[PDB]
């Protein structure tokens, strides 16, 4: 009777919609449910039906790739007429289960089958006609997040995908599309949360839109069926071997920016900012945030903005914002309507789509103080609060930020201390770990070398198996200019940022506190800035971030070295010129 | 390399013979007395 | 994770039911509350503090010594059979681990004989393992990436189920009990079994428990234990297994290339048939 499927003198949901082919089907399903092989494994759906009715849980998973073995065009009908298929797959399952345990439809009416691990994958700008009325796998953010409420009951809730933040192309709005999600699948993720979805792919606008104006339109949506929130071992094998090589660490800050000279103080901060901390939440307490605030301000020039720029192609999820193109409303969130529900809904801003990535604020000083204050209490909370439209709700902002600013008068006073030079407040500025202060002094020494650099950049980036031929010379390049090739390296840190989460060593407290009390001791000694405790908070995390550069699990002594260099060479040179000078002879040691 | 673009019968039967072809050679390498090849070896593609 | 507990089942009649029970819905379990496990806990600071093992033994083909593997990590290991005809005169150099072996074997050997009689339906095998008619192999890691192995053993024994993966255990005050491949097919496909996954660092020791390897595995075959227990041997150790057993290591790699090639062929045929639709 199987092989009877196999000959179809119709269309693919027309045989399937025929009384017997349905039911040969759903014997031919009926039989696989228990009986399986994977050779130690054995019958691993048996055990999955076992603690499936243990929890008596209505999320019937299923493989994929298990079905198309045993039943080979069982699982092919599957994937062209999802809804067809699963229609029957409903009764089946509730049949092949009560086999194992019966009576379950004493307390569960209908089984609704989760499909998992679908290998074909498309993206929102992918989905072409043909891929109407099929089932179809697709990954995005979560931006439009509606509430839940029952439908003609059970639960109905819906949600609208959105491009990737680092994907978009040049020119082009985000695309983003609507998706319906059913009961059992509610509240499965958060405006902000990265997903990918598996579903079916239709048109279902129609009815009143017809006759509401001429030429009438719909729109797609999708049918969330299931939905899910990775690596190989022979990449495993490139990165755990750089990762015990030597200079580790002068490899990953030599190839940040690898066509800008000089700036290592940046670079080594734009490095630290990459791969970030470990963030921790005490219960019954409050937590800490792992990610590293980067402040970049210079004299025109000095490419602050490039780098800006560099981040934001090599970091996962990057988005990008300048301080008078974005408003108050343009960063923390919005309001839509919704006829389906008919309360208001939430649709998040900048800071939110940033959540677990970077942010990136161009021009920091230049936005007003209202849109400034939503920036600071985005990195002090890792989250953003707003009551509007009748709508009080919080979500999730962990974000880390890296911004570039200008001095007043567009020169940078060096008689004056950083409190003094820009317009940002004092409370503002405390929020970042490192304070990047670049001057531009005239002198034939690093004039010369900074120019020779710059007009081989030039002459380096002009414009003028070939696949293969070009990625070689481009790693050519890449190597003539960088240690470590660059799309290797963007791999590396989210490797390093997945996995890694180093800890700390109790025998390395000595060296931590006693630099503090060095370092508090020298401030009332010398200068108007107190040390305080968040400065010990930045050395840990850059501490961690330095760790987790090595890929090993544990702290060691000389990260913590590095670590100490960084954050006290930050603070001696955002002091005045009369103060700096002492404090450079101080910590000669550090 | 069936002639229609799907059929059960040509699956079945084509991993079944991927297991007979395995399996015999499989057979068939065992009886050699040098150091057998720890791996399968590669198909080097004719010119088209 | 299974947990037998001597307080609430220690006779054969409390036992055997529930060894079955596990065994048809599990590969292993823990023990807890046995009497010498406070006698293994001296012992194991012993051989962590003081016992240091002897490099200069080295290592055969046997699979008997101290193997040093890599990053200076050694492992000494033992195997001994009651039958003469083979020939384990390496016996353990160090006293602490025979006081752990004779305390695990003076148990183990009864639950070893609850394992088979729970899941081997074949009343010859009721008493294939045995005071007088075992082979026991005794191995011990040791330190001055996980190692993934699949014992062959009936029983596979640790003094302490701590650091053990196959999903992590910590369980300090209870003794972990492992079933192999051989008790599977004597058990008629009723029962199989899982690879474990330990830390080469973490010191752990082990015991394993055969039959005596002479046994054939089957009357359809020329195939023994001792075959069994060398495949696994050579498949764990293929650096040691070049210099003595070439051809056999070729062999055996050859399986899971070939175990490869099938399993990748399985999937590549879902993949085609989608894409034709
Ligand atoms: N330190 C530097 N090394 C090399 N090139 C630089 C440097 N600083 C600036 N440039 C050049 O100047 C441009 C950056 O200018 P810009 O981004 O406007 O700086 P900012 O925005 O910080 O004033 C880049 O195209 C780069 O080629």
């Amino acid at each position: 009777l199987e092989s009877l499927s196999n000959v179809k003198a119709n269309s693919y949901s027309e045989w399937i919609t025929q009384p017997n082919v349905s039911r040969t089907i759903a014997r031919e399903l009926k039989s696989f449910l228990l009986e399986y092989t994977d050779e130690t494994g054995r019958s691993v759906y048996g055990a999955r039906i076992r603690t499936l009715g243990e929890m008596n849980s209505e999320s019937l998973e299923v493989n994929y790739r298990h079905l198309a073995e045993s039943k080979a065009i069982l699982a092919l009908f599957l994937a062209k007429c999802p809804e067809e298929m699963l229609k029957i797959f409903d009764l089946v399952a509730m049949e092949a289960t009560e086999l194992h345990y019966p009576d379950y439809a004493r307390i569960h009416s209908e089984i609704h089958v989760r499909i998992s691990d679908f290998p074909t994958i498309y993206s929102l700008r992918e989905l072409r006609e043909s891929n109407l009325s099929s089932l179809v796998r697709v990954t995005g953010v979560v931006t439009r997040r509606t509430g839940v409420f029952p439908q003609l009951y059970r639960n109905y809730q819906r949600v609208t995908l959105q491009e990737a933040p680092g994907t978009v192309p040049p020119g082009r709005l985000p695309r983003h599309r609507e998706v319906i999600l059913l009961a059992d699948l509610v509240d499965v993720s958060k405006p902000g949360e990265e997903v990918e979805v598996t579903g079916i792919y239709k048109n279902n606008y129609d009815g009143n839109l017809n006759a509401k104006n001429g030429f009438p339109v719909f729109a797609t949506i999708i049918e969330a069926n299931s939905i899910k929130r990775s690596w190989t071992e022979e990449e495993e094998r490139e990165f755990r071997k750089i990762s015990r090589d030597r200079g580790i660490i002068d490899k990953i800050i030599s190839s940040m920016a690898p066509s800008i000279y000089g700036h290592r103080d940046i670079k080594t901060a734009v490095a630290c900012s990459l791969f970030g901390g470990v963030p921790k939440n005490v219960n019954g307490k409050h937590s800490i945030r792992g990610d590293i605030n980067v402040l970049l301000l210079g004299d025109p020039g000095t490419a602050k903005s490039q780098i800006l720029k560099y981040v934001e192609k090599t970091a996962h999820r990057a988005v990008f914002a300048t301080g008078q193109g974005a408003s108050a409303v343009g960063l923390t969130a919005s309001v839509r309507k919704d006829p389906i529900t008919k309360e208001w809904t939430l649709e998040g801003g900048a800071l939110v789509l940033a959540d677990k990535g970077v942010c990136l604020i161009d021009e920091f000083d230049k936005m007003n103080d209202q849109d400034r204050t939503s920036i600071h209490e985005a990195m002090e909370q890792q989250s953003i609060s707003i009551s509007k439209a009748g709508i009080v709700t919080t979500l999730q902002a962990r974000c880390s930020i890296i911004a570039a600013a200008n001095p007043n008068g567009g020169r940078y006073n060096s008689t004056l201390p950083l409190a003094q030079n820009v317009s940002l407040t004092e409370p503002i500025l405390s929020a970042f770990d490192i304070l990047c202060v670049v001057r531009d002094l005239v002198d034939e020494e690093a004039d010369e070398r900074l120019a020779t650099f710059v007009v081989d950049s030039h002459v380096r980036s002009h414009p003028e198996n070939a696949r293969q031929r070009r990625l070689q010379r481009q790693r050519k390049k890449e190597e003539e200019i960088s240690p470590i090739p660059q799309e290797l390296l963007m791999k590396y840190i989210h490797y390093a940022r997945t996995k890694i989460y180093p800890k700390l060593h109790q025998m390395d407290m000595d060296k931590v506190s006693r630099v503090y009390a060095d370092l508090r001791r020298e401030s009332i000694s010398t200068g108007s800035f107190p040390i305080t405790v968040r400065h010990l908070e930045s050395i840990l995390r850059i501490a961690e971030s330095f760790a987790k550069m090595r890929l090993s699990e544990f702290v060691s002594s000389y990260d913590l070295d590095r670590a100490i260099k960084v954050v006290v060479d930050s603070f001696v040179d955002a002091q005045k010129v009369s103060v700096r000078r002492q404090l450079r002879r101080s910590f000669a040691i550090y | 390399p069936k002639r229609d673009n799907l059929t059960t019968l040509t699956n079945k039967s084509r991993t079944l013979a991927f297991v007979e072809r395995a399996e015999s050679w499989y057979q068939q390498v065992i009886a050699s007395k040098d150091e057998i090849m720890t791996d399968v070896p590669a198909f080097k593609i004719n010119k088209r | 994770v299974p947990v037998i507990d001597l307080n609430r089942v220690s006779d054969e009649e409390q036992l055997l039911p529930v060894v079955r029970a596990i065994l048809l819905q599990h590969d292993t379990f823990l023990l807890k509350n046995y009497a010498n496990k406070a006698v293994l806990d001296a012992l194991l600071a012993g051989l962590t503090t003081k016992d240091l093992p002897d490099t200069s033994q080295g290592f055969d083909a046997n699979f008997t010594g101290t193997l040093p593997l890599e990053d200076d990590v050694w492992l000494e290991q033992y195997i001994f059979d009651t039958d003469p005809q083979l020939r384990f005169d390496r016996k353990c150099r160090n006293e602490s681990l025979c006081s752990i072996y004779s305390r695990l074997f003076k148990l183990g050997l009864f639950f070893a004989q609850l394992c088979v009689k729970s899941v081997v339906s074949s009343a010859e095998l009721q008493d294939c393992i045995s005071t007088s008619h075992y082979a026991t192999k005794l191995t011990r890691y040791f330190n001055d990436d996980y190692v993934t192995f699949l014992p062959t053993g009936v029983l596979t024994i640790f003094p302490c189920a701590k650091a053990i993966r196959y999903v992590s255990i910590d369980e300090p005050d209870c003794l972990l009990f492992h079933t192999g491949t051989l008790l599977a097919r004597w058990s008629q496909g009723m029962h199989t079994t899982s690879p474990l996954q330990i830390d080469p660092r973490a010191n752990i020791v082990s015991l394993t428990i055969w039959p005596p390897l002479t046994t054939p595995i089957s009357s359809k075959g020329e195939g023994t234990i001792a075959n069994h227990l060398l495949e696994q041997q050579i498949k764990a150790f293929p650096k040691v297994a070049q210099q003595y057993y070439p051809r056999e290591l070729s062999i055996l790699r050859l399986q899971d290339a070939m175990k490869f090639v099938k399993e990748l062929f399985t999937v590549c045929e879902t993949v085609l048939s989608l894409n034709a639709l």
